[PDB]
DNA sequence: ATCGATGTATATATCTGACACGTGCCTGGAGACTAGGGAGTAATCCCCTTGGCGGTTAAAACGCGGGGGACAGCGCGTACGTGCGTTTAAGCGGTGCTAGAGCTGTCTACGACCAATTGAGCGGCCTCGGCACCGGGATTCTGAT
DNA sequence: ATCAGAATCCCGGTGCCGAGGCCGCTCAATTGGTCGTAGACAGCTCTAGCACCGCTTAAACGCACGTACGCGCTGTCCCCCGCGTTTTAACCGCCAAGGGGATTACTCCCTAGTCTCCAGGCACGTGTCAGATATATACATCGAT
C-alpha cells in the first residue's frame, strides 16, 4: 500500500460534497491525489527551507505560516 | 517631583496601545524616523477594523444562538459582507468552512 | 428501498467545522514528502505545524473544487471531470495553481 | 524562566466588551484575531514604507499613513477609516 | 472564392507588436475617468505614463480573452459568449478582477 | 457621440484576434467595455492617490507603474 | 604614496555588476539594520547569472529573427519560451511586447 | 544636477561578454533596467522578512543564499547558488 | 487529376535616426582606522515529540443492482464574417502659452536618545458556566396507499 | 387525494473544561531635557504639456447576404451511487527516552562611522550602419477545368 493511498476515496468524495459536487468521476482520484502531492510538495519545500536557514531541525508552526505567506495564501490562527 | 504619567492612548482616547505600535515601528526598520501622529492614526484604523469584524461576528454569533465567538462565526461574518471579503479574499481562515451555499441549477424543484 | 441522499450530505458537511480528511495519513504523507528534501535526515514535527498545514491545504482544495465545479456546470454536465480540474488549475495561473 | 511573548489579546477583550457587553470569545478565535491584526499591520506598514521610499522622503508622518490607508483598503471602509483617523489625531494633537 | 481569411489576420496580429487601440479614445476616456476621482480638478498627463497605461491595459485584456477562450473551448462551444467572460472574471483571482 | 464607443468594434475584434478567438458574438462589446471600464477605474484611483501624496498635479510614469505594482501586475520599461 | 592603488570590489569578485552601488542601496534600502560584507557580492553573482541567461535566450531569439539588435519582441519570445523563467516571469507584463505565436489546437 | 543612475552599462558589458556583436535599443535597455530593479526588490524583501523572523539584525551571505533558494524555482536557483559560491571564494582572498 | 492566377515569402536598393562611441566632469566609491555590540559557541535543563502497545469502533472497501446522465447525431434558425462603398476622426506638422516641475537657500519644529520611575500588561492559578451531548416531543418530506 | 415512517428541528436536562477573573512582577512605556537635520516653504527659472488648426487618408461604419454554428431534441448505453457486509487502521490513553529548543554567559570580530582622494559613470555631442520601406523575383497554394 503506497503512501498516497492513505488519502481514501470517501474522503475525496467528502471534499467534493463540501464543494457542491453532485457526481464524481472515477478518474478524478489520481489527478486529485497528484494536485495534493504537488501542492504539499511546494509548501513543504518552502517550510523546510525556512527551517534550514534557522539552523533548527524541526518544522514548527511558524515555518508553515511563513511558507504559506510567501505563496500568496496567508493563514490566520497560528501566531504571527 | 514631576507630573503623573499618563498613557499616550489616553491622550488619544483610544483602546489600541499607541506605545506598543511605536515600539513595533521603531524596531521594524520601515524608516529611520517616526512621526508623532502616525501611530495614533494606526491605532484608529486598527480600532475601527476590529470594531467592524467584531460587530459582524457578534451579530453572526447571535444568529446561531451563541454567546461566545468560535472561528466559524468569524468566517461566516467575514465572507457574507462584500467589502471586507475583498480585503480578506486572499486570507484562509482556520477552522473555517465555506459559506452555506449551492449553485442554483442543482436545486431542481420549488 | 433506495432513495437519493446527497442533499442531506451536502447540507450537513457544509455546516461542519472539523477537519474532514483523516489526520494520520496526512501526517505520514507530510513526513514522506519531507524526507525527499533533507537528504534522508529524519526531521521532527510539532503538532501545530501539521494542523496548520491541514487547514491551508483543505481550504485550498475546496476553493479549487468549487471553481472546477463552475467549469463542469458551464458545459451542461453535472459531473465533475478531470479535464475541468486541470483546466481550472491552468486558469488560476502559475503561482497559485501549479505552485 | 520564560520570555514575555507579547501579543494583542487584551485589547481584543476590551474592544469586544465595549462593542458587545455580554459576548465571549474562545482562545482559538483569540489567536486568529491576533494573527489578523499583525498581518494587516504589516501590510499597512509596508505600504507606508514603500511609498515613503518612492518619493525620497525619509520620515513616516501621518500623511503617508493616510495615503496608505486610502490606498489599501477598498471602498468606503477606508473612507470611514480616514474619518476616524482624523478624529483621533484631532484629539491627540490637543495635548 | 472565399473559404477562410481570419487565419492571416490572427497570425499577422500575433507576429506584429503594434498597439491595437487608437491613442485618442484611450486618452479622452482616461481623462474622463481621472476627473471622476480627483473631485473636478483637471490633471495633466505625461505622455509616457499614458502610453504605459495603454500597454498594461491591452496586455491584460489580451490575457483575459485567452482565458475566456479556453472557457469557450471547454464547454463545447466555438464562439466567445459573455457568460464565458463573466465566469472567467469570477474564476480569476478575487483581488485581480476587482481590487 | 459618447466616449465609450471610441473603443471601436474592429479594435476589440482585433484584440480578440490576438487572443486566438475565431468567432465573436455580437453581444460581447458591451461586456468587454464593462470590464475595461472597471479595470481603468481600479488603476486610475490608485495612481491618482499616488499623485496626490507627492503634492503634484501631473500623473507621471512612476506613479502609474507603482499603482500597477500594488494590484500585482508589475510593468517593466518605464522606471523603478 | 602610502595609499594603495584602488581595486574595485567587483574586480575582486571578477564580476561586472557594481558592488559599491549595491552596498549604498542596501544601506539606504533599510531592509536590515546592518549590511553584511559578503551579501551584496552573493546577490551580485545572482544578478549576473540571471542577466547572462536571459540575454543568452534573447540572443538566440534574435538570431531566429535574423536581426542583430535586440527589440522587446526578442525579450518576450525569450522569456515565455523557458518554463522555469515562465514560472519566474509569468506575472510581469513586458512593454512593447506581443504574445506567443500560439494558435489553438483546433486548426483542421 | 540629477544623476539618474541606471544599470545600462553593466548590462552592456555582460551582453558584450556573452554575445560579442549584439546591440540593444533604448526601450529594451529600459526593460532590462527595471527588471534588475524588480528582482533586486524581491530579494531584498526576502532578506528583510527572514532577518526579522529569526531575530537577526544583519543580512549575511547565508540569508541571501536561502532567500535566492526560496524565491527562484528549481535548478536556476541551484546554479545561482553555484555562482554565489564561486563569487564568495574569490571575494575573501586578496 | 493537372495547370494557371495570385497570395505569400524572400532578395535587393537606398536611405535616416537611433545607436554606439568619444569627451569633460563631479560626486560617489574606496582606503585606513577606530569603537562597540551582534552574534557565535559552549553548557545545561527540561519538554515535548517520537516511538510503542492494547483495545475499540467507526470508517473504508468491495460488490451488486438500478437508473440518471454523458454523448453522438439531426434539423432549424439566427447571427456573424466578408465585401463594397461612404464617412470621419485620428494623426501629424506647426505654433504658442503657461502651469507646474525641479532646484536652491533658510530655518525651525520635530524627532532621536538617555536615565529614572512606575504601572500596564503578562505568567500562573482557580472557579463556574457556555457549550457539548443525549433524550423526548412537535414538525416535515417521500412516496407508497 | 392522502398519510406511516423516517428525518429534521426544537427543547429539557447534565456535565465538564476552558474562559475570565485575580495576584505578583518586570520590563517596557512614559517623562523630561538635549541636540541635530529633514523637510516645509519661499522663490525663481524653464520644459513640456495642453490647446488650436489645417490636411490627408486610413480606418470605421452600415448593409446585404450566405452560411457556420448554437441549441433543442432523441436514443443509446454506460458508469456512478445507495445499500449491505466484512475488514482494518485511526484513535485514545499511557509511558519512556532523548534530541533538541531555549536560555545564559562570554568573547571577539565585523561593521558603522569619519575623512581624504581619485576615477567611474553620466550629460552631451557625433559619426555611421541596421532596420524600415519600396521593388523585383519566385515558390506555394488554392482555384479552374
Amino acid at each position: 500500500r503506497d503512501n498516497i493511498q492513505g488519502i481514501t476515496k470517501p474522503a475525496i468524495r467528502r471534499l467534493a460534497r463540501r464543494g457542491g459536487v453532485k457526481r464524481i468521476s472515477g478518474l478524478i482520484y489520481e489527478e486529485t491525489r497528484g494536485v495534493l502531492k504537488v501542492f504539499l510538495e511546494n509548501v513543504i519545500r518552502d517550510a523546510v527551507t525556512y527551517t534550514e536557514h534557522a539552523k533548527r531541525k524541526t518544522v514548527t508552526a511558524m515555518d508553515v505560516v511563513y511558507a504559506l505567506k510567501r505563496q500568496g495564501r496567508t493563514l490566520y490562527g497560528f501566531g504571527g | 517631583a514631576r507630573a503623573k504619567a499618563k498613557s499616550r492612548s489616553s491622550r488619544a482616547g483610544l483602546q489600541f496601545p499607541v506605545g506598543r505600535v511605536h515600539r513595533l515601528l521603531r524596531k521594524g526598520n520601515y524608516a529611520e524616523r517616526v512621526g508623532a501622529g502616525a501611530p495614533v492614526y494606526m491605532a484608529a484604523v486598527l480600532e475601527y477594523l476590529t470594531a467592524e469584524i467584531l460587530e459582524l461576528a457578534g451579530n453572526a454569533a447571535r444568529d446561531n444562538k451563541k454567546t461566545r465567538i468560535i472561528p466559524r462565526h468569524l468566517q461566516l461574518a467575514i465572507r457574507n459582507d462584500e467589502e471586507l471579503n475583498k480585503l480578506l479574499g486572499k486570507v484562509t481562515i482556520a477552522q473555517g468552512g465555506v459559506l452555506p451555499n449551492i449553485q442554483a441549477v442543482l436545486l431542481p424543484k420549488k | 428501498r433506495r432513495r437519493q441522499g446527497w442533499l442531506k450530505e451536502i447540507r450537513k458537511l457544509q455546516k461542519s467545522t472539523h477537519l474532514l480528511i483523516r489526520k494520520l495519513p496526512f501526517s505520514r504523507l507530510a513526513r514522506e514528502i519531507c524526507v525527499k528534501f533533507t537528504r534522508g535526515v529524519d526531521f521532527n514535527w510539532q503538532a501545530q505545524a501539521l494542523l496548520a498545514l491541514q487547514e491551508a491545504a483543505e481550504a485550498f482544495l475546496v476553493h479549487l473544487f468549487e471553481d472546477a465545479y463552475l467549469l463542469t456546470l458551464h458545459a451542461g454536465r453535472v459531473t465533475l471531470f478531470p479535464k475541468d480540474v486541470q483546466l481550472a488549475r491552468r486558469i488560476r495561473g502559475l503561482e497559485e495553481g501549479l505552485g | 524562566k520564560r520570555s514575555r511573548k507579547e501579543s494583542y489579546s487584551v485589547y481584543v477583550y476590551k474592544v469586544l466588551k465595549q462593542v458587545h457587553p455580554d459576548t465571549g470569545i474562545s482562545s482559538k478565535a483569540m489567536g486568529i484575531m491576533n494573527s489578523f491584526v499583525n498581518d494587516i499591520f504589516e501590510r499597512i506598514a509596508g505600504e507606508a514604507s514603500r511609498l515613503a521610499h518612492y518619493n525620497k522622503r525619509s520620515t513616516i508622518t501621518s500623511r503617508e499613513i493616510q495615503t496608505a490607508v486610502r490606498l489599501l483598503l477598498p471602498g468606503e471602509l477606508a473612507k470611514h477609516a480616514v474619518s476616524e483617523g482624523t478624529k483621533a489625531v484631532t484629539k491627540y494633537t490637543s495635548s
